[PDB]
């Protein structure tokens, strides 16, 4: 019972997987930009060239019990800074490259991943907009605490984000 | 305490300077509406993203000195897309569906009250509410200088979507563009 | 709930991403202090990065109780106590573990519970400490990391009260 | 007679002048809100330990030599812990958090009421409201004389733990501090 | 039926003896201050190091009937001059050092201690403050008609005064 | 329900927590003399300066798996040797400094603490003398099997042993 439902509420069909991004210890943050990286993918490749739907999405992290760190996943609407699946790089993980402090970040809804306990998160988060047919939000996954593992064991921690869309009309 | 200071009704409530227009010995200055004009009640609306609100606006006229003389002056909203007027004898000061009032020195600071203007269900800060025209009436020039202020207030207020606040300071005006921590030091762990 | 900065320090200055957490290591003996911290939302210090002491900029009276949370982003075999003690407002720094127990205190051993919420009881503004005490030392096995963090996280209760709005 | 003149409302309910404000040819005054000010109404306060009232202030401008001039001024209320303006062109005049009230001289006296502002149940006299600020719009002086007055009157009077009177007179502002008689003298004892 | 209730309405429990004073032909006052003058007595030692409680003091005088005079008690809440349990000697027992005559003193509760027809005399007073959890108010003996008395008798004439803590909350 | 019950029978209340103690591999044991070495602690500071209490006493070793040992814990009623919160070192663990065999030292009512299977163990011992209201009973926690690690791991285990008493009558 650890869905998270954002703000307390609530072929098309299927699983999308997006790329397994290398996560070491001198890395600082990736972000993905909802709709627009995942019109690339599947049948929404031909889609996408108004949309109405719900997003359901999975990060996963695959890691052994030899490992320590945490990271942070949230969504935050109508993201805007001051892409394709290969996503981007956060320059400045400290403000997010948007002036906006990293502390304040868990005011929008969030789950925490920690390699300890838990080795999966979700975030269940509908369409929010003033036009309800029309960049919705993106999706922020920074480390809090960077990697720290003994010489032998395996570098690089794989982070997966799957999409499964719920509720959609096109 | 009550929750009724703490309201998301009374947090915008007060009233604030969002204008300084002065009139040299031009004629007429056209002002474009916007609450990002000054430091407050700027990060108070980041916090948010959508917002819904009415706008109530104040017109006060004085002079440099601060003494009334009785001289007529216009005040016109210009709705958005409307042309803005080039000049005091232009046609645009004679159109019917920009609305006008009109007032003198001696009288007390009228009120207007401006609805919703976005074709959408609310604002987005991360806007433009249409520009003013004040100009002296008559032919001639006035030979009166004329410093007005403009207070603004906000009518029943709307909130969606509660976002961090910026830490750093404001760069530009249109875009949230040297990090500088948002919080003090000291020189160890253990001190207090 | 909100990240407080524990960490702060003239020298992280220039990585500010290290002032997130603050470091335990098995060079830690019995009954150092690893970290202390007055609260108060209203001051600079480790609580105007939280949203909470934001707010409370724009008011002048506040009152109400306040939330504490830790979480242990350590190796999942590492082993431990820690000591979170609460010194009532009013009182004096504990000088070593033993002066500490009598008060308000809670026993954090992460190698079951990950976390706990301490509660502050009251505060006022017309402050209280916060202390945390090593209990046993970091126990390691061979390959696992000899270093861990901790991430503080705050929010206030429901009987938090504001008033008399003052700009800044 | 009936119990309403002698009753504790009506002891306090009539004004006074609790403030004498003049600016020579400075620009601006910062005084701060007390009662104990002058002889009269500290005295009686003084009777009673706990007191509960809401305030309403007066604010009355003219010249030295009583004629009135069209010029605006501007009345600031000051909050308890806000800070004072150093100056007439400083930021703490364009504060939205502290309310301001547009005035002339031709405009009849204004009349605002402040609340009870102590974070405890009652005063104890045995106290601060905040302070004012006035300055004359515009960014030059004004070349007329203002001497303003200020009325206080005193609404919803609640009493508590009644206090004998002081019968020496009184030395400093924040202190009770050669002895005095309190009543007068007679030769003999059976003299009349 | 002698009991004065302050203003009409109402191993910690027990009865604390202070210091008996000596009072002569040549003295004026003595005043004790609540709570911080009991602070350092018994239980209340180690205890004041909020505090709610309701205060039942007892003034006694011990007297042959060869004597005379009179006392007055009162109880003043927040009384401010302009101490351990030896209290205090007041300078100027017509001002009470106040600045406030003696004959307006009768204002607060008060009760009279007459040496011909009463050896006693106590006075039961709450707590009265604005704040409920927190110099609460003062006790004021001052003689108003001075000691008289024929060579050969004793001199002083003891007063006693007898703390005891009713309705107390910490 | 591993609690083990002693013989079968059965602001003051809160648990008392004493020091930890390093244990290492060439260790050799510890004892806690009861009250006299709870005199000093918390409320019972100054308490002490006729006494009726049960004792709970806990004893929990934080290790992790890749250790190895065993303990031993008991409570001997009037153990005479032939202390404040540190306590004392045994320098015979064989004869306990008693003259008396450790091999027999499970007569006494004990619970065996297993670095593999188990990290805590508790006895309740009741109060146990031929005077009803009076060094009662030691405290003897010493290990069977030495400490046995590879390089590279922690090297001390600590060792809290903390105090509940239970049905005290004072």
């Amino acid at each position: 019972a650890n869905i998270v439902i954002a703000y307390g509420e609530w072929s098309v069909n299927r699983f999308f997987t997006l790329d397994t991004k290398s996560w070491a210890k001198d890395s600082k943050g990736w972000y993905w930009k909802f709709p627009d990286v995942l019109t690339e993918v599947g049948v929404f490749g031909q889609n996408a060239q108004l949309y109405r739907s719900g997003f359901c999405v999975h990060v996963q992290c695959n890691a052994s019990k030899f490992h320590q760190g945490a990271l942070l996943v949230a969504v935050l609407p109508e993201y805007v800074l001051g892409p394709g699946q290969v996503g981007a790089v956060l320059t400045h993980p400290y403000v997010l490259d948007a002036g906006i402090p990293l502390s304040q970040l868990t005011v929008c809804p969030h789950q925490w991943i920690n390699l300890r306990t838990n080795n999966c998160a979700t975030i269940i988060v509908p369409y929010m907009n003033t036009v309800p047919f029309d960049c919705n939000f993106g999706l922020l996954v920074i480390p809090v605490v960077p990697l720290d593992f003994n010489a032998g064991a395996t570098s690089e921690i794989p982070i997966t984000v799957t999409i499964a869309p719920m509720c959609a009309e096109f | 305490h009550s929750t009724q200071e703490t309201a998301i009704g009374n947090f915008f409530s007060r009233a604030g300077l969002v204008s300084i227009i002065t009139m040299p010995t031009d004629g007429y200055a056209n002002w474009d509406i916007d609450l990002m004009g000054y430091a407050q009640l700027r990060r108070k609306c980041e916090l948010f993203t959508y917002m819904r609100f009415d706008a109530e606006f104040t017109f006060v006229v004085a002079k440099p000195n601060g003494e009334l003389v009785p001289q007529l002056l216009q005040y016109m909203y210009v709705p958005p897309g409307a042309p803005k007027p080039t000049s005091r004898d232009s046609f645009a000061w004679q159109t019917a569906t920009n609305p006008s009032v009109f007032v003198k020195m001696t009288d007390p600071p009228a009120q207007v009250s401006v609805p919703f203007m976005s074709p959408a269900s609310a604002y987005q800060w991360f806007n433009m509410m249409g520009t003013f025209s004040i100009r002296t009436v008559g032919t001639k020039k006035s030979p009166h200088s004329i410093t007005l202020r403009v207070y603004m207030r906000i009518k029943h207020v709307r909130a969606w979507i509660p976002r961090p606040l910026r830490n750093q300071p404001y760069l530009f005006k249109t875009n949230p563009n040297d990090i500088k921590c948002t919080s003090t030091s000291r020189d160890k762990i253990t001190t207090l | 709930e909100t990240i407080l900065e524990v960490n702060n320090l003239k020298t992280n200055e220039t990585t500010p991403m290290q002032r997130l957490c603050f470091p335990v290591s098995v060079q830690s003996k019995t009954g150092e202090l690893c970290a202390a911290f007055r609260a108060d939302p209203g001051r600079d210090g480790p609580w105007q990065s939280t949203i909470l002491g934001q707010l409370c900029r724009y008011y002048t009276q506040w009152s109400g109780s306040l939330e504490v949370t830790f979480m242990f982003a350590g190796s999942f075999m590492a082993t431990g106590k820690m000591l979170i003690a609460y010194t009532p407002p009013g009182g004096s720094v504990p000088a070593d573990r033993i002066t500490a127990m009598l008060g308000t205190h809670v026993i954090w051993d992460f190698g079951l519970q990950s976390s706990v919420t301490l509660v502050v009881p009251w505060i006022s503004n017309t402050t209280g400490i916060i202390t945390i005490w090593y209990q046993t030392n970091y126990v390691v096995p061979i390959g696992a990391p000899t270093t861990a963090y901790i991430v503080a996280l705050a929010a206030a209760q429901d009987n938090f009260t504001m008033k008399l709005c003052k700009d800044t």
